[PDB]
């Protein structure tokens, strides 16, 4: 009764429901605000997000936003070679990236996330609960009540590795290869909070108060 | 079965190349930027179990038939992760304090100031993480291995050959885990997942790693390239 704690169908319906000046800094604040518009769209399909308390919700999601969009971004990236597609439709390579100062950025991402996606053909359920693993974060400072967080995290590790077990028999390590893009993730994601400064995403509005107001709507 | 080999050999080569606490005999010596005292025992000590994990790397099946650069490159890049790990499944929460490979413990401030600095409560928060696992030999072992062999790590000349070292070793944690654990798989995601945290807290570690090679005159010496060109 895993799956039924933690819906793989309820988290692959949240990820289809927010799926989607020409410059490279421009075109990447763009597709940042964009994406950012939807998240509270979509962790509100992830089963139980709701029903925790709106601080509660409002923290998990000031503490993934960055980290929720680099895996999105990255697994709609399979397609293009060489280079990343944004949100927009806009398709950004290398020297693009170098001209917005997130070369080395961008060869990580590329290697460590995409390449790895593709290998392995990570599917959007999957990408789906490791987002859902990435939201229900009990570390994030502040929570209410962390243990019914990660409570929450870890009816997503059942379902995920269930359907892991179901899907792909022949893969019994696959569960354990798909969480091993997660500290990637978090390693990528660390660096590009360090450019923020120069990525002003929405009218420099604090994220915090952002995703609080799409909330309490 | 065959596992079970892998098991033993990795929880032997951990054994050997770092005791564990309960059998280890201690001996003991506020906040400040820098106690340069400390810093010579706490990096003679770092400088000592460096070696040791390349000799606990050495005893991984198959981690030496790959190639000598490759074999750099992991080594070089999992460091202070095995580290970290390491120094945290020393920890005492009675006494808030850490033990070293020779019985040296130290307490939060003396951590602190023999060159934690910044980074303390991020690592003695890491290690009360770490209790609620109730993690034995093998499966530290295992999760440094897990944590040394990754395909991740750029410059590999056969970055898919050591993602196939990996996969046995994965394998090895998840069944042994939860074999110790029956009544609760989910322990196995929750202490991989622990690689995530330490990632991140060694991330800051290099940092704090070039900011001590500056402020310390010739401090930390480059030491896998040339003990592994051997
Ligand atoms: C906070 C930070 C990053 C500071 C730099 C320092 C370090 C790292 N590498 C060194 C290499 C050579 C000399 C000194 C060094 C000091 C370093 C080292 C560690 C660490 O676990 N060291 C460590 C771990 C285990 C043992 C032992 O088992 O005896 C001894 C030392 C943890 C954090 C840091
Ligand atoms: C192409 C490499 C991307 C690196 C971006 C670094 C910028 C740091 C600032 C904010 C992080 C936002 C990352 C981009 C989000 C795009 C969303 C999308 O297109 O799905």
């Amino acid at each position: 009764s895993a799956n039924e704690d933690m819906p793989v169908e309820k988290i692959l319906e949240a990820e289809l429901a927010v799926e989607p000046p020409n410059d490279p800094v421009t075109n990447i604040c763009q597709a940042a605000d964009k994406q950012l518009f939807t998240l509270v769209e979509w962790a509100k399909r992830i089963p139980h997000f709701s029903e925790l308390p709106l601080d509660d919700q409002v923290i998990l999601l000031r503490a993934g936003w960055n980290e929720l969009l680099i895996a999105s971004f990255s697994h709609r990236s399979i397609a293009v070679k060489d280079g990343i597609l944004l949100a927009t439709g806009l398709h950004v390579h290398r020297n693009s990236a170098h001209s917005a100062g997130v070369g080395a950025i961008f060869d990580r991402v590329l290697t460590e996330l995409v390449s790895k996606m593709r290998d392995m053909q990570m599917d959007k359920t999957e990408l789906g609960c490791l987002r859902a693993i990435v939201l229900f974060n009990p570390d994030s400072k502040g929570l209410s009540n962390p243990a019914e967080v990660e409570a929450l995290r870890e009816k997503v590790y059942a379902s995920l590795e269930a359907y892991c077990k179901h899907k792909y028999p022949e893969q019994p390590g696959r569960f354990a290869k798909l969480l091993l893009r997660l500290p990637a993730l978090r390693s990528i994601g660390l660096k590009c909070l360090e450019h923020l400064f120069f990525f002003k995403l929405i009218g420099d509005t604090p994220i915090d108060t952002f995703l609080m107001e799409m909330l309490e709507a | 079965p065959e596992v079970g080999e892998l098991i033993e050999k990795v929880r032997k080569a951990h054994q050997e190349t770092f005791p564990a606490l309960c059998q280890l005999g201690k001996y003991t010596t506020q906040r400040v930027s820098l106690d340069i005292d400390l810093w010579d025992k706490f990096s003679e000590l770092s400088t000592k179990c460096i070696i040791k994990t390349v000799e606990f790397a050495k005893q991984l099946p198959g981690f030496t038939t790959l190639t000598i650069a490759d074999q750099i490159t992991l080594l070089k890049a999992a460091c202070l992760d095995i580290l970290i790990l390491r120094i945290c499944t020393r920890y005492t929460p009675e006494q808030d304090t850490m033990t070293f490979s020779d019985g040296l413990t130290l307490n939060r401030t003396q951590m602190h100031n023999a060159g934690f600095g910044p980074l303390t409560d991020l690592v003695f928060a890491f290690a009360n993480q770490l209790l609620p696992l109730e993690m034995d030999d093998a499966e530290t072992g295992l999760l440094s291995a897990i944590c040394l062999i990754c395909g991740d790590r750029q410059d590999l000349e056969q970055p898919d050959r050591v993602d196939m070292l990996q996969e046995p070793l994965l394998e090895a944690l998840k069944v042994y885990v939860r074999k110790r654990r029956p009544s609760r798989p989910h322990m196995f995601p929750k202490m991989l997942m622990k690689i995530t945290d330490l990632r991140s807290i060694s991330a800051k570690g290099a940092e704090r790693v070039i900011t001590l090679k500056m402020e310390i005159p010739g401090s930390m010496p480059p030491l896998i390239q040339e003990m592994l060109e051997n």
